[PDB]
């Protein structure tokens, strides 16, 4: 028995006893699984005081090894081949549950001896410096001498005529190629500084100054036949330590190489043992007594599945050691869990980023999931954007294992994530503008329009049409362009909204109900359910009714003025009705009688919620609180045709520049601007409109919604449920 | 590549502006203001069509 | 190090822990063997050697460094000589030869970074140039261990 999204959701309590040495293996089943979030009983203790410290502290060391492992790489640019294997990893822990297995010293050990080789590298690289720097020296060829970059020679020989006024000789040659400086971390153009003074004394200055120049001095022989035995000597050892370097190089290289096969599937186990030891310090055990005993969350759907996970791991530990839970009842509350479909946890996101629901059974915010798409598109408007934008859900929902494969991405992850909910809004678009005769401002006029303008059009003069009967659906496909059409469009939209506002606050009132009533809380339905209720009817309801009403009556054929709605409101909140005209001769009595139960019930919200107060005055303000967001939202839904009208308008103008670009002519030269003019507009259309426009108005109407819908029905914050898994990430070091 | 989803929309539109405006409807070269030449506009909006589905072709890639 | 590990790990049983300790103070035998100059130098005049903590003597202590350092660096160069010649005796390619031949080379490499003394006599004697001939190791382990000595050697030949 399993339970959908029906009602505040389900979720149970349950205390998982276990053998002590099989604490390991069942950890890591259980996170496998990812069914339970295990109660921090042992974690009231400080984080010193954790059973696994020590353990952690162990991990933590692993973990900075690993890190060090992904910087060498990086510093290599290595191709982490394992990048690929850790999907499968992920795969396979979520389909088959992989034994983590005891060797975790082992990878302890591995990474030890990897540090080692980390450090050789390292003194490696410090080696082929130093052999960089001797290599300097090898560029002397046929007093003080020394080596420096071409930049400063010039410089240098000002310096030194001018602090060795005296006559001194210098023998510059030039280097054929640059050599890489430490600082500088550059190679530049060098030249030699051979030079030739008398006196010690000199020669001392002359040095401290050449080093003073960012010199590096040699000791070269000025002997030709001694030079040449250095330089012999020299070449022979540069040789050697090119040799030495090259090989260090590619041990270097092969070991990160065979490193990085298995680095990131390392990194994962890693990071799962990290997982495991950290829950286990939350859960609750004891040192003398068989460890691993403890409580936790979970579904009583899933009871069944534990237990036979458990059996299978009992069976596959070494050990016959029975392992089973318990379930006790507690006064603590528990956390709630939200069954999400692959199609519907975007909605159910969406719904929960406010807050959490309280607890209760199946699972709660379903009717987001089908009202968010709707509500969008009835201020989306236009059938070809919904279409367009429906295609490209399509497109971002067709591709789902690529999606899953792909990088989330920055903002394209909260697209991905509503792969589903933008498929609905499309799909609820491309219906509205089925209704709403603008493909791209435009009326199609698939059924037969039912006005007709008189016979013979004047020649330049404007008329009033006139119409037998109604249109099929959709706004009659005579308004196109029309002066009335932007008044009747208003006058059309202004109930439009206001009626289907008033549903979905019905509706989300209807959601309350059901709520206060899975709760016994008679007091609470008592005082806050019905006289809610008698206000929002007996006011908005009654509203919307006369506005079906003043459409149900032909005015025009049955001859009776037709009263003003906002004037029948006007005539209802500050008179005793009476006004102009009415929709019935008990209708202005109706209304009366409703505005005065509408008052009366004031009181009811004010006093009869206590029933027994200081907390009273908390009741107080949410009961104001209740009828002005109650008059305030309902006035509000107005701003679904604010958006609409927005849309259309957009849409209009957008095709009209469209067209003034495009038809000019309808030369060869206009062709040709056309041609620019059509893509142009697509991709104006594009980005403005559908990229805009549509990530606005779903926020307008998910807005909409946590203002009036949820706040109808929302009981407050709770407990969000935590499934434990191991997060497989196996990416993102820093 | 990219370029090309833009041509074959763009392509598909000018091809129903043409067939509306073979066909004369309400709106278009239905409407006085607009010019009322619908042939011409079904010629201008059929080789706009045409530029559309060349742009396409250039923008199509196999691998 | 498998020790090491166990104790590391919790142990479940009062009896457990006990033992652990016992391991643990037993562990000292292969302290006071590495302490062991003279069983180090021994070992390395006897024809094999197995890698003990022995053989880490010198950086376990400057004891080995000191007593290898005799006779004008003779006590290191018979070792140094005495491996090149069984490198060139061509029984090497054994897998237990290949072990003993890296325990050699990591000897070797000890001993160049211990004192430059050592590296000009493995140079004056052939043994330098003959292991970077031989660098280039069939067996991996062999060969890191050749590279590290190479490295030690032309460390202090740049130096």
């Amino acid at each position: 028995k399993e339970e959908a999204i029906f009602r505040s959701a389900e979720m149970a309590l349950v205390q998982f006893y276990i053998p002590q040495e099989i604490s390991r293996d069942s950890a890591y089943t259980l996170g496998q699984l990812g069914l339970v979030q295990f109660r921090d009983l042992n974690s009231k203790v400080r984080a010193f005081q954790r059973t696994f410290v020590n353990e952690i502290r162990r991990l933590d060391n692993v973990e900075r090894q690993y890190r060090y492992f992904y910087s060498l790489l990086k510093k290599h640019d290595i191709k982490l081949y394992e990048g690929d294997t850790d999907k499968y990893l992920d795969g396979s822990g979520e389909l088959y549950v992989p034994p983590s297995g005891s060797v975790i010293d082992d990878y302890v050990r591995n990474a030890s001896y990897l540090e080692e080789r980390l450090i050789q590298m390292e003194d490696a690289t410090d080696q082929i410096e130093v052999q960089k720097n001797d290599l300097e020296q090898y560029r002397f060829i046929l007093y003080v001498t020394g080596v420096i970059a071409r930049d400063k020679v010039a410089t240098l020989e000002q310096i030194l005529w001018r602090v060795l006024r005296g006559n001194l000789f210098f023998k510059t040659v030039e280097i054929e190629q640059p050599v890489y400086d430490v600082k500088t971390r550059e190679y530049k153009h060098k030249n030699a500084f051979i030079v030739f003074s008398h006196g010690d004394l000199i020669i001392k200055r002359i040095r401290k100054i050449a080093e003073s120049l960012d010199a590096n001095l040699y000791d070269v022989d000025s002997s030709n036949e001694g030079r040449s035995q250095q330089l012999a000597k020299v070449n022979k050892n540069l040789s050697d330590l090119y040799t030495v370097l090259k090989t260090t190089s590619t041990t270097l290289e092969s070991e990160l190489y065979a490193i990085a096969k298995e680095l990131d599937s390392w990194f994962q186990d890693v990071t799962r043992e990290k997982a495991i030891f950290e829950i286990l310090n939350k859960s609750n055990y004891d040192t003398n007594r068989k460890i691993l005993i403890a409580e936790g969350w979970i579904p009583r759907d899933e009871l069944a599945t534990l237990q036979a996970r458990l059996g299978e791991m009992i069976a596959r530990l070494g050990i016959d050691v029975p392992s089973i839970i318990q379930v006790l009842d507690t006064n603590h509350t528990p956390p709630t869990f939200h069954r999400t479909n692959k199609f519907t946890a975007g909605f159910q996101s969406i719904c929960d980023c406010y807050g959490i629901a309280q607890y209760r059974e199946i699972n709660a915010g379903l009717p987001t999931i089908v009202t968010f798409p709707f509500m969008f598109a009835i201020m989306f408007g236009d059938m070809g954007h919904g279409f367009l934008m429906t295609l490209a859900a399509l497109s971002l929902v067709l591709n789902e294992k690529k999606i899953n494969k792909m990088k989330r991405g920055e903002i394209f992850d909260m697209a991905f994530t509503g792969r589903y909910i933008i498929l609905l809004m499309g799909v609820f678009s491309m219906y509205t503008g089925f209704l709403y005769n603008d493909i791209f401002s435009k009326t199609m006029t698939i059924f037969k329009s039912g006005w007709k303008w008189p016979d013979h059009w004047k020649k330049g003069e404007s008329i009033t049409a006139t119409s037998v009967g109604t249109y099929p659906i959709g706004l009659d496909w005579a308004w196109h362009g029309t002066e009335n059409a932007l008044l009747f469009s208003n006058s059309y939209k202004m109930k439009l909204s206001i009626l289907m506002g008033f549903i979905h606050m019905t509706y989300s009132y209807f959601f309350s109900l059901a709520n206060h009533l899975y709760f016994n809380s008679m007091i609470d339905i008592i005082g806050n359910f019905i006289p809610g209720l008698l206000f929002m009817q007996g006011i908005f309801g009654y509203l919307s009714v006369c506005i079906v009403y003043k459409w149900a009556v032909d005015w025009v054929k049955d001859g009776k003025p037709a009263p003003g709605l906002l004037n029948m409101l006007i005539n209802m909140f500050l008179s005793p009705g009476t006004i102009d005209d009415e929709l019935y001769p008990h209708q202005a009595k109706v209304q009366v009688f409703l505005l005065l139960m509408a008052l009366v019930c004031i009181p009811w919200l004010l006093l009869v919620k206590p029933l027994h107060g200081d907390i009273m005055i908390h009741q107080v303000i949410h009961t104001i609180e209740f009828c002005l967001n109650c008059v305030s939202h309902t006035a509000s839904y107005l701003r679904l045709w604010a958006l609409s009208l927005a849309h259309a308008q957009l849409s209009s103008v957008l095709w009209t520049m469209t067209i003034q670009i495009a038809f000019g002519f309808r030369g060869f030269v206009g062709v040709f601007m056309t041609v620019a003019l059509f893509a142009m507009w697509f991709a104006l259309t594009c980005a403005v409109l559908v990229l805009m426009e549509g990530t606005s108005a779903m926020l307008h109407s998910l807005r909409l919604h946590w203002v009036e819908s949820m706040s109808k029905f929302f009981v407050g914050e709770g407990l969000p449920y935590e499934p434990f898994a191991f997060e497989y990430k196996d990416m993102e070091v820093a | 590549w990219c370029c090309t989803v833009l041509s074959a929309f763009g392509v598909v539109i000018l091809s129903v502006i043409a067939h509306l405006f073979n066909t004369n409807h309400e709106s278009f070269v239905g409407s006085i203001n607009d010019p009322e030449d619908g042939p011409a506009v079904a010629h201008t909006v059929y080789l706009a069509a045409l530029v559309y589905l060349v742009f396409f072709v250039f923008c199509g890639f196999q691998v | 190090p498998t020790v090491q590990s166990l104790s590391e790990r919790k142990y479940s049983d009062e009896e457990l822990r006990q033992d652990i300790s016992n391991l643990k103070e037993i562990l000292e035998n292969e302290y006071q063997e590495l302490t062991s100059f003279d069983e180090y130098v021994a070992e390395l005049d006897s024809k094999l050697l197995c890698w003990s903590p022995p053989h880490v003597d010198n950086g376990f202590w400057s004891d080995n460094i000191d007593e290898f350092k005799k006779d004008n660096y003779k006590i290191f160069r018979q070792l140094i000589e005495l491996l090149q010649a069984k490198v060139r005796n061509g029984d090497v390619n054994a897998k237990q030869e290949k072990i003993i031949i890296q325990v050699a080379l990591n000897d070797i490499t000890h001993v160049v970074e211990l004192l430059p003394e050592s590296i000009d006599v493995l140079d004056k004697t052939g043994g330098k140039a003959d292991i970077m001939e031989l660098l280039n190791h069939s067996d991996s382990r062999v060969k890191y261990e050749a590279l590290k000595a190479t490295q030690a050697i032309i460390g202090y030949t740049f130096k």
